[PDB]
Formats: C-alpha cells, sequence, structure tokens
RNA sequence: CAUCGGUUUGGAGCGGCAGGAUAAUGGCGGAGGAAUGUGGCACGGCUUCUGCUGUGUGUUAUAGCCUCUGACGAUACUGCCA
RNA sequence: ACCGAACGUGAAGUUAAAGUGCCGGAAUGCACGCUCAUCAGACACCACAAAAGGUGUUAGUUCAUCUAAAUGAACUAGCCCUGAAAAUGGAUGGCGCUCA
RNA sequence: CGAUGAUUUUUGCCCUGCACAUUUUAGAUGGAUACGAAUAAGACUUUUUAGUCGCUGGACCAUAGCAGGCUGGCAACGGUGCGCUUAGCGGAAAGGCUUUGUGCGCUUGCCGGCGGAUAGCAAUGUCAACAUGCGCGGGGAUAAAUCCUUUGCAUACGACUUAG
C-alpha cells in the first residue's frame, strides 16, 4: 500500500557512497575550461585552513533592507604561503580520455617536497631524484628534448607545485604536492611559463 | 504501383546556368549564386539543351514520385531567386502599444530588435540570417522588408520574426498584436 | 553552358545484348514487365527469363524490331557480327583468360613461374634504366 | 622452396548435433576454399590428421596425431563429416586439421 | 511449373433411362492429374446435382500453350472469398503462357488479399489480343512505343565473405 | 573464405546486426577478427527510433542495487560488442575464448592504420537496404546517449586520412613507374609465351 | 593397399526404348490480316533534316509482326531398361 | 495432458513434428508481392483484445463526367496508424532484423 | 589504464652478444597485400561533349635447388639476406614507416659438372613464435617497505594523517 502521507527523501542520493575519502588531500576533478586568448596563469592554489573569525561590512545591494548598512558575517582564514613550482606534465587527447605523456622536473627539489616520496624518511638514504639531477648537470639536453615533446604533442599542460609547509605552524614536515592546470596562451607558452 | 518513368522539365531562362553533379545543384545568375544539396533524394538529371533540364525518377512508387515535383520546384525557386530575388513584407499590428523595431549590430552580427510588444519590458532579438537583408520601409509606416536571394532563408527568417511575437494567456482573437507577413513576392517584379 | 553529369546506365531495351550464366550471349527481344524479358540468340533457346538472372552488356543490336522471331534475330545478329563485338571487349578477354588459366597443367604452371622470373629480371632492369 | 605443404587446411567446427544433444563420434570439418557439396565431394575418403603437441616425449617426440577420414558431405555450404579413430576432444573446436591428398584418385 | 492446364471430361454413369449421358468439359489449373479430377468433381457437384460415385472421368489431357515464346497480356476473371464476404474481380497479367499468368495471379491474390488457393475460383482466362482491351495501367505502361528503362543500383552477389575492394552498384 | 591470421574489417557502412552475426560465427570457428571505425557503423531505421530503443535499454537496471544492473556502454565499439556478445555462448569457456579473438575500435588506431581493411558485402548497408530507407549512424547515436569522444575521434581520423592520402600518392607514383617498365618489356619472348598461358 | 559379399549415399553421369495433340514450339513452304505503321510521302517546332523530332497516310517497300495451314526434324515432360 | 513418436545393448542409412542470420545442426538459398509504425511485426494449444475511426498505402466493385487529358461519387478488403492506462528492470527465449 | 622517482656491497640486481637445454601454446606451416569518398555513382582520355573500364581475390606479390648440398662458366651493374652506419617521419595503443653509405653472402636471368638409394609401398615422421633456466663474453647501478614507538587533521578493530 502507498505511504499514508508524503514526505521528501532523507539525504541526497548524489553523494554516495558515504565512505571515507581515498586521500586526505582533496583532488580537483575538473579545471576551468581553457581560453587561449587570456594571459598564462594558474587555476588553483593550495593552502591550510587556520580558523574562522567575524568581520563587519557595509552591504551594497539596492533594494535590500540592509542596503548601505553594517552587517556581521562569519569568515574563514586560509593560511597560504607561496607555492614552489617543481615540474610540468603534458596531457594528450585520446579516444579513451586524457593521457599523460611525460613529466619533467626541476633540477633541485627542497627537502620538504622530497620528504613526500618517503614513508620512513629518517631510515632512508634520501636517493629520490638524485640520478634525475644528473640529467641537468651534463648539458640539460635531455630535459629540453622532453619539454619539446610536451610542446609538440600536449593539449593540456599542468604544473607540479608544492606547499612550503614549514612556514606554517604545522608539525608535519612533508609538503603537499599537486598538479595545477595552466590556462591561457598556446601550449608552447604554457611550457615556457612552467 | 511503381510507375516505369516519371519526368519533369526545368526551364532555365536566358541569363542563368545550372551545374548539377552528384545531386548538388549550383545555380548562377545575375544576382549571385545559390547551391542546394539533393543527396537525400534518388533522382537523375539530363540536359535537354541550354534552356531545359529533364528530372527523372525510374520505377518509383507514389511517395518517391511525389518527391520529383518537389525537386523541380526547389530548383526553380533557386533560379527565380538568383534572377528576380525574393522579398517578403511584414506589417506591425497593434491596438495600443506601438511596436519598436530596429536593426542593430551586436558583435558584428545583424539582429532584429523588437521593443514594447504589448507593453512588455522584455526585448526580443531575432538573428538576421546570412544572405538576408532587413529594412524598415520609408514609404509605408510600420513595415519591415525582408529581402534576399534564397526564398527558404527569407521566408524562415520572416517566420522567426512572426513567431517571436506571439501573445500569451490572452484571447488571440481579441489581442491580434503582432508582426505578420503581408506580401510575398520578388524584388524585381 | 549548363553541364549536368548524366548517368551512364545500361538500358533494358530491344536489341540489348546480355550474358546468360556467364557463358552465352543473347539479345532482348521484348519486355514483359519490370522484372522479365524475352531473350533469343543464335546459341541459346528463345525463352522468357528474369532480368536478375542475366547480365546486361554495353553492346546493342541496332534496329531490332520488337518481337522479332528467331530467324530475324539470327539474320540481324550475323549481319551485325555481335560475336566479334563481344570478343573484342575487355570483359570477354578477361573471361577467356580465366578460362585459359583454369586449363593449365602442373607443368604449364611451372613454366609460367619460370617465364615470369625472366620477365621480372628484364622488367627490373628497365625499371632502373628509366 | 619455402612452402612444403602437401595437405589441405581444415578446421574442426563441431560435432554432429541437434539443438541440445551432441554426437562426439562424428565431427564437422571445414575444408579451406570449399563452398559447395560438389567441391566437397572431391575430398570424400581422404584421410585427416589432427596434429598436436604434448608435454611428454614418446620415441623422443612431443608430436602426436589423431587419424580420421572424410565420410560424407554436411549441409549445403561444403562442410564435411569426418570419423576419427578417437573422437576429437571438444577443446579443439576451432583448431586446425590436415586433410591429406591420399588415398588419391587423381 | 507449379501448375498445368488440363481438360477434364466426365459424364454420369449410364443407366436405363439415359443410355448416353451428356459429356461435360472443364479447363482446370492443377499441380497434377489427381488434383485436376478432384477440382472437376468439386465444380460439377456445385454446378449440377451430381456426385463422384454416380459419375466417371472420361479423359484428362494437358492443354499446352499455343505460342510459348510469344509475349501476351492476359485478363483473368476471378471469384474469391475474403475474411468478410465473397467478391468478383478482374486482373491483368503479362506472360508467355496461360499457366504462368495463373501462377502469378495466385501469388498476387495471396500477397494483396491473403487469398489462399482454396478461396479462389478461376472464372475465365483470356488472351487480350488488342491493346485497347488492356484496362489496367499497371500492365498498360509496358505497351508503349520504344519502351526502355535502366536498372539502377545493381547489387552483385559475392561468393566470399570478405571483399578486398569497395562496393559498387553501377549498371 | 580462406583462413587468415587476422581479418581486419572496416566498420564503415556495415549494418550492426548482420555484421555481428557474421563476426560471431567467424570468431567461434577460430578466426581472429578486428573491427575498426565502429562509429561509422549503421543501424536501419531512423535516428529517433534507435535513440528511443537505446533509452528503453537504459531503463533496465537492478532495482535493489544499480551497481549490479546491466551496464549500458555508450561507445560505438561497445554497442557492436554488445550485439556480438548476444550472439556468443559467452558464459562458457569456449565462448570466452571466442570473444578473446575479437577486437573493436573507434577510429583506426595503430597498428591497423597501415594494414589492409576488408568489407563484408552480406552486411553492407548500401548493398542491403532498399534505396529509400532511413538509417542511423552509430557514432551519432553514441554521442546522443553519453559517448564523449566524437570530436577527438573525428580530429584523429582527419589526421590519419591526410597521412594515408600521402601514402597513396607515393604508391600510385611507384605503380605508374612499374607499369611503364612492364610496358617497355612487352612483346618479348617471355611476354608472348606468358600470354599463351593466359598470363 | 587389392578384391569380394551385405547395407547405403552420390555424379553436370552416359546410352537405348515408349507415350503425349504419335508434345506444343521453332525452322522451312503456302494463304490471310492488322498496328505500339518500317520504307515512302505530306505537314510542322526545333536540329546549319549533325540517332532532329513530332503528327498523319497506308499494309513491305530500305524493318518486321500476328493468324491459319503443309510436309519433314527435334526438344521438354513422364515412364521403362533382368 | 499439445505435435511427432512410445523405449532391450549397439553400427550405418532415412525421416516425423519442428526448423535452417548468430546463440544452434541446417540457406544471410531461389521467387512474386505487401508493409515503415515518435507503443511495427514475427508460428497451432498459448500465455488475449472490441465497438468504432484514418485523404497512410495497395488491389478490387459499381456508377458518372470528358477533344462537341483524364476526372467525379459510392463502396469492398489487405498491410499500416488511432481506439490500447499499473504498479522492482525485462522479455517474438535472447541478440538483433526493415527489397527482413 | 598512464606518467614519474628510487630500486639492496648482496655476490644479490639491471642491460646486452652468443651457445646449450626445459616448460608453455583456444591451435604457424609462403605473405594480415594500408587512400578517401560516392553508390540515382566513381575513374581515365580528349574535353566537359563523347569514348572506354569494372560485371569479383580462380587477383597481387612470392614461388625451381640435400627443408634446398658442393663446384664451374656466360650475360648483366640489376634483384635479394644479414650486419655496422646515415637522415627524416610517426604519440590514438607512436614501438613502426622510410632513408644514406658500407662489409660478408645468395641469385633460378642463361648454360654446365658432381651428390641423394635401404626411411624399404604410407605412418606429423619431428624444421614455429613466445617464455624460462643454465654455461661463457661484455658492460652498469649500489634501495626501500612493514612491525615497533609517536600523533589526532583519523579511528570499533584493521585502516588513515603525522614524527622518529
Ligand atoms: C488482422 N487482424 C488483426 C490482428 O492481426 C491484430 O491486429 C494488430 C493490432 O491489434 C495492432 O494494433 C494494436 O495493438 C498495438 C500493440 C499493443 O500491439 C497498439 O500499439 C495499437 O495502438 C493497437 N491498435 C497492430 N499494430 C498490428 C495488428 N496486426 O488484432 C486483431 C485484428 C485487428 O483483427
Amino acid at each position: 500500500s502507498h505511504r499514508k502521507y508524503e514526505a521528501p527523501r532523507h539525504g541526497s542520493l548524489g553523494f554516495l557512497p558515504r565512505k571515507r575519502a581515498a586521500k586526505q588531500r582533496g583532488r580537483v576533478k575538473s579545471f576551468p575550461k581553457d581560453v587561449k586568448s587570456k594571459p598564462v596563469a594558474l587555476t588553483a592554489f593550495l593552502g591550510y585552513k587556520a580558523g574562522m573569525t567575524t568581520i563587519v561590512r557595509d552591504l551594497d545591494r539596492p533594494g535590500s533592507k540592509m542596503h548601505k548598512r553594517e552587517v556581521v558575517e562569519a569568515a574563514t582564514v586560509v593560511d597560504t604561503p607561496p607555492m614552489v613550482v617543481v615540474g610540468v606534465v603534458g596531457y594528450v587527447e585520446t579516444p579513451r580520455g586524457l593521457r599523460s605523456l611525460t613529466t619533467v622536473w626541476a633540477e633541485h627539489l627542497s627537502e620538504e617536497v622530497r620528504r613526500r616520496f618517503y614513508k620512513n624518511w629518517y631510515k632512508s638514504k634520501k636517493k629520490a631524484f638524485t640520478k634525475y639531477s644528473g640529467k641537468y648537470a651534463t648539458d640539460a639536453k635531455q630535459v629540453e628534448t622532453e619539454l619539446a615533446r610536451i610542446k609538440k604533442y600536449a593539449s593540456v599542460v599542468r604544473v607540479l607545485a608544492h606547499t612550503q609547509i614549514k612556514k606554517t605552524p604545522l608539525s608535519q614536515k612533508k609538503a603537499h604536492l599537486a598538479e595545477i592546470q595552466i590556462n591561457g596562451g598556446s601550449v608552447s607558452d604554457k611550457v615556457d611559463w612552467a | 504501383m511503381k510507375y516505369i518513368q516519371t519526368d519533369q522539365i526545368l526551364d532555365i531562362p536566358e541569363g542563368v546556368t545550372v551545374d548539377i553533379k552528384a545531386r548538388v545543384v549550383k545555380v548562377t545568375g545575375p544576382r549571385g549564386e545559390l547551391t542546394k544539396d539533393l543527396k537525400h533524394i534518388d533522382v537523375t538529371f539530363n540536359k535537354i539543351n541550354n534552356r531545359a533540364i529533364k528530372i527523372t525518377v525510374h520505377n518509383g512508387d507514389r511517395k518517391h514520385v511525389a518527391a520529383l515535383r518537389t525537386v523541380k520546384s526547389l530548383i526553380a525557386n533557386l533560379i527565380t531567386g538568383v534572377t528576380k530575388g525574393y522579398k517578403y513584407k511584414m506589417r506591425f499590428v497593434y491596438a495600443h502599444f506601438p511596436i519598436n523595431v530596429n536593426i542593430i549590430k551586436k558583435d558584428g552580427q545583424d539582429y532584429v530588435e523588437i521593443r514594447n510588444f504589448l507593453g512588455e519590458k522584455r526585448v526580443r532579438e531575432v538573428k538576421i540570417h546570412e544572405g538576408v537583408t532587413m529594412e524598415i520601409s520609408s514609404t509605408q509606416k510600420d513595415e519591415l522588408i525582408v529581402s534576399g536571394n534564397s526564398l527558404e532563408a527569407v521566408s524562415q527568417n520572416a517566420a522567426d520574426i512572426q513567431q517571436i511575437c506571439r501573445v500569451r494567456n490572452k484571447d488571440i482573437r481579441k489581442f491580434l498584436d503582432g508582426i505578420y507577413v503581408s506580401e510575398r513576392g520578388t524584388i524585381v517584379e | 553552358s549548363s553541364t549536368v553529369k548524366a548517368a551512364n546506365w545500361r538500358f533494358v531495351e530491344v536489341g540489348r545484348v546480355v550474358l546468360v550464366d556467364n557463358k552465352e550471349l543473347a539479345t532482348i527481344v521484348e519486355i514483359i514487365d519490370q522484372k522479365r524479358v524475352l531473350i533469343d540468340g543464335p546459341k541459346i533457346q528463345r525463352q522468357a527469363i528474369a532480368l536478375a538472372k542475366i547480365v546486361l552488356t554495353p553492346i546493342v543490336l541496332p534496329n531490332l524490331p520488337r518481337g522479332s522471331r528467331t530467324a530475324t534475330v539470327t539474320k540481324k545478329w550475323a549481319a551485325a557480327d555481335i560475336d566479334a563485338k563481344w570478343a573484342a571487349s575487355g570483359w570477354a578477354k578477361k573471361l577467356a583468360n580465366k578460362e585459359r588459366r583454369s586449363q593449365l597443367s602442373d607443368f604449364e604452371r611451372f613454366q609460367v613461374m619460370v617465364l615470369k622470373k625472366q620477365r621480372r629480371f628484364a622488367t627490373k632492369k628497365a625499371l632502373v634504366k628509366a | 622452396a619455402e612452402s612444403h605443404r602437401l595437405y589441405v587446411k581444415g578446421k574442426h567446427i563441431s560435432y554432429q548435433r541437434s539443438k541440445s544433444v551432441t554426437n562426439p563420434n562424428v565431427s564437422l570439418i571445414q575444408i579451406e576454399g570449399v563452398a559447395s557439396p560438389k567441391d566437397a565431394k572431391f575430398y570424400l575418403g581422404k584421410r585427416i590428421a589432427y596434429v598436436y603437441r604434448a608435454p611428454k616425449e614418446i620415441r623422443g617426440s612431443k608430436i602426436r596425431v589423431i587419424w580420421g577420414k572424410v565420410t560424407r558431405t554436411h549441409g549445403n555450404n561444403g562442410l564435411v563429416r569426418a570419423n576419427f579413430k578417437k573422437n576429437l576432444p571438444p577443446k579443439t573446436f576451432g583448431a586446425s586439421v590436415r586433410i591429406m591428398l591420399y588415398p588419391s584418385n587423381i | 511449373s507449379r501448375l498445368n492446364e488440363y481438360q477434364v471430361i466426365g459424364r454420369n454413369l449410364p443407366t436405363e433411362s439415359v443410355p448416353e449421358p451428356k459429356l461435360f468439359r472443364m479447363r482446370i489449373f492443377a499441380p497434377n492429374t489427381v488434383v485436376a479430377k478432384s477440382r472437376y468433381w468439386y465444380f460439377l457437384q456445385k454446378l449440377h446435382k451430381v456426385k463422384k460415385a454416380s459419375g466417371e472421368i472420361v479423359s484428362v489431357n494437358i492443354i499446352s500453350e499455343a505460342k510459348p515464346t510469344k509475349v501476351k497480356t492476359f485478363g483473368i476473371w476471378l471469384r474469391y472469398e475474403s475474411r468478410s464476404g465473397i467478391h468478383n474481380m478482374y486482373k491483368e497479367y503479362r506472360d508467355v503462357t496461360r499457366v504462368g499468368a495463373v501462377e502469378t495471379m495466385y501469388q498476387d491474390l495471396a500477397a494483396r488479399h491473403r487469398a489462399r488457393f482454396r478461396s479462389i475460383h478461376i472464372l475465365k482466362v483470356v488472351e487480350l489480343e488488342k491493346t485497347d482491351d488492356v484496362k489496367r495501367q499497371y500492365v498498360k505502361q509496358f505497351l508503349t512505343k520504344d519502351l526502355k528503362f535502366p536498372l539502377p543500383h545493381r547489387v552483385q552477389k559475392s561468393k566470399k565473405l570478405f571483399q578486398a575492394t569497395a562496393p559498387t552498384t553501377f549498371y | 573464405s580462406s583462413f587468415e591470421k587476422v581479418v581486419v574489417i572496416d566498420g564503415k557502412g556495415h549494418l550492426l546486426g548482420r555484421l555481428a552475426s557474421i563476426v560471431s560465427k567467424q570468431i567461434l570457428n577460430g578466426q581472429k577478427v578486428v573491427v575498426v571505425r565502429c562509429e561509422e557503423l549503421n543501424i536501419s531505421g531512423e535516428f529517433f527510433r534507435n535513440k528511443l530503443k537505446y533509452h528503453d535499454y537504459l531503463r533496465k537496471a537492478t532495482r535493489y542495487n544499480k551497481k549490479k544492473g546491466p551496464f549500458h556502454f555508450r561507445a560505438p565499439s561497445r554497442i557492436l560488442y554488445k550485439a556480438i556478445r548476444g550472439m556468443i555462448p559467452h558464459k562458457t569457456a569456449r565462448g570466452k575464448a571466442a570473444l578473446e579473438r575479437l577486437k573493436v575500435f573507434e577510429g583506426v588506431p595503430p597498428p591497423y592504420d597501415k594494414k589492409k581493411r576488408v568489407v563484408v558485402p552480406q552486411a553492407l548497408r548500401v548493398l542491403r537496404l532498399k534505396p529509400g530507407r532511413k538509417y542511423t549512424t552509430v557514432g551519432k547515436l553514441s554521442s546522443a546517449v553519453g559517448w564523449k569522444y566524437e570530436s577527438v575521434v573525428e580530429k584523429l581520423e582527419e589526421k590519419r586520412k591526410v597521412q594515408s592520402a600521402e601514402y597513396y600518392a607515393k604508391k600510385k607514383a611507384l605503380t605508374k613507374k612499374l607499369n611503364a617498365a612492364k610496358a617497355s618489356t612487352a612483346e618479348s619472348e617471355a611476354a608472348q609465351k606468358l600470354a599463351a598461358f593466359g598470363y
């Protein structure tokens, strides 16, 4: 028999499953659509949630009852020290979706981002990226060939960047590394900016 | 019943040429050039001479044969549009509120703008199709003139204007306001 | 001028020469309906047949009256030498060459291979010389 | 030369069967290049070999054979029926067999 | 080839009242002689009050076409039974024999009217000798001067499953 | 009719179900098949009708848990795959081994862009349908029901066609030169003697 | 592998004989006829009569067709062959 | 429980009813038509459909008007369309099929 | 499904030239032989007029030699295998398509000389790619993860975020 009385569903069926997130760092599912005619720029930035506070403002909404009047509003502080660019990734269109072609890294990586590649940093020999660094030292010609690859074939260019977590009060020493998409300009301009 | 053969004759006047190849018709005349794709119909063509063309359906049923006079009329409209041109005229009809009509160029694109239709604050903008020219008549009040080489584009674009001005939630027998086609003809009568 | 590309179909019509069973020639004497024609020829039997069972050829017997009897067909056919017209076409030559190739013995196929070898030697020489 | 073949290529298609019941004692065989019963009748009585490889050497060889013979034609498309000394195992549905040219009548 | 035309001649068995009973003939379109005699008795039992047991078949003979390689137009008069009633109709066919036209008629009534063989009586089959006698435009259109027509869109039947060249439908 | 190592079918202009039945019997009998350009396949019937049919397919889903239901694949090669799998005893080991002999692709990816492609006349739309009948292109239908890569495939196919046309121009020039060379050596002793053999 | 005996499925099988309207046709010979009327001829709108073309007339002409029929000769179909 | 056929253990041959695009042994076989459906249709028992409509298309019947280039009326019955609304997602057995 | 970092001072690991040997195989046995598009259309020629072609791949390429041996000559300056080397192109899954020069062969384009037997009148009468292992040669590189303690951005327990 039918429900005796009607009522809306409890909860949304669009946020299923209600499971634990796969990673603590939240990933950007989709980036803003690229506009070639704009200047080359980053589309995202990583920070650390510090807390909340209260502010006072004058409202500017004509027709509102609070127009030209003070309002009190909650607000959130995000601790955002500058990020460090350490690499670049090129993506090619395929009939199966975006596929990463190659990854190119900077010559020097700070200890806080290199800690990201370790589960037991204190017991390791710290070998991460030590042979890669020699790909620059000779004449960097291999690095430039990889970047030329990205210019020739990629349609989407994202930069690799990490937070400077040691400028925050956090006791965590591992930095957070993320891909941030470069929008604006040609692919060649994107690679040069990276 | 599959009539063994049906034929129609295209009359091409002294100042036009008709090039047909793989059911693509290209009609050049003094006023320009028009082209129509007929790949969706199974027909064949023969050049009788420079003034006539035979259009033929072999072993066709009732509907296929019905699609032969249609082809003749479409190509004949191409001819008469590239010779005489096509002009439709629209009269602005209203009881109380005048209908403000303007031809504008937003983003390099010609638009017909209709203002104050039945006193509404909404502004209606209808895109002007390529190859079609609109014009406010300076010899008849409250009249828009729609002209071009292609009868299809001209008539569809006049229809777009007519359809954008439909009265809602009122007795349309009483509220006759609109922009209506009042004359269909050629530029060169 | 106008220049409309017309079709270059072969027509079902009296005098049209057809192949029968990929082997024998005939000519359409009369049309029964959309699907069927009466055919006759010097080396067949006069018969009504379905157009789907025969193959139209580009050759036409000229000025064959509708309904011609076997004697008339034979006389017109001999006068026009339809067989010579057919045997000169590439279609007939390809059929004849297929028939010839299917008659080879093992030893004849061996000879074909060696002759092709000599042919190929000369052809490559002329190819570089080009 | 570089081709040494003296047999005609074939495939093991199926057993004789109705919709639900199979008969392993008769195999259906497709002979390459054969499209009609008339062409297939050339091969009636020809010997068939299914040649396969086995883990264990016998007489120093890992190659083993099941011998049969073409018995009659099957259907209208040139398939044939075959009888093997031992029924071809059903895992060989789709495998290749070798139609000999002997006993020859040419 | 499905059918043959027969004459079937029969009479009542002789009695004392009627020593020489009248011979009757029917033209029958049948697959074989057994069906031909069956049809003869069927029609004789309808038309007259006679039975098979009190009569006899006198002769059964194939009637061959007079001119089997002359193109003709036939008119056929028919009585057939529909799902709903009983109707008369007249149709025209082009053929070189009467049996060919009758076979085409049976196919045509099966196709357009769902009339099975058991539902049809053949009233009369006549070779139309003057072009003015041809009444139906679906056969009349093949009786015009210098009739010629192409056969557009030819489909070639392939022996192989896979073709290495692109299809063509020219002809 | 010959046994090939791999048969590569150009899917352009083939009717879905007829090609599917032919391919199913081919792979069941031990022949490896690759079908390319599945977005160029055809289905008889107008587009709107086949779209309605696909939406009736989408309507079917396991009520108590949609994740268990039928999985409605949208890409054209998967539409052909669904047609083929329906004609295979895919729940047996032999059916699985037959399906492993099959590959289906949008476009013509490597290595098949440099290999010969064939057609199947018993399934060709231009040869099967009556000339006036309406039909659907599977690529349009897929895009209407959620396939995301119509434009990527179109761009890549244009690039492949440019490269293939340049290939063909070179092959045609070489063939013309070879024909001249063989014409220079006609009426030779070997040429005449081969002509006596039908060659 | 060969030959035999039993059962059985085939071949583009080959050949002899019989029947029928002692096939009907066709081919050949004779008489009669007409039209979806060939040649000829006349009237034309278009082709420098460069299949021009259409319409009329009438009956083999610079094509043919249809009906009836005379004497020969086959074939199809059906059946038989110890 | 219908159709076919009734059963010792086997070899070979041939069938019944039912079938021969794939699932599935056997033809994308030969042939004449009809049908296009924004709820087509698809095999007895059997897994239903009516009264009633259609200027969709096809073939027929009977009248009538026309050079003093064909058309007008009434009707018949085929396939197709409307009439045709139920509850988990789903069943011509499935795939799929449109000169099938 | 992809990109990328680092991959054990153990005699463990990577790459590479061989040689011998073992397992495996949904099933080698000359060659998977590359335009695109239309189909009431294509192509070629002269020209946009006409002619011709297809009407199946029963095609094309390859194909002779102890499963292909050993030796001689003629004509050609070609064809072809392997091997170093050169230049370009290919990112859809490129992993392939070409190309320069150069050393060792082969050539059935033509003509010779020598060998095959007895596996007995057939018996797959054994000739493949892929993988792995072991022996030599050549080079090359020299880590981490988990437990444990810790944290509380986490938590029923596992798991997770941290630090050592
Ligand atoms: C020839 N006799 C027909 C018989 O075949 C059948 O007719 C169906 C008819 O009912 C169908 O039509 C009906 O049924 C369909 C659907 C439910 O099947 C509905 O969509 C449709 O609206 C309805 N009118 C029609 N589409 C086909 C005819 N053969 O039903 C009985 C009948 C009308 O007498």
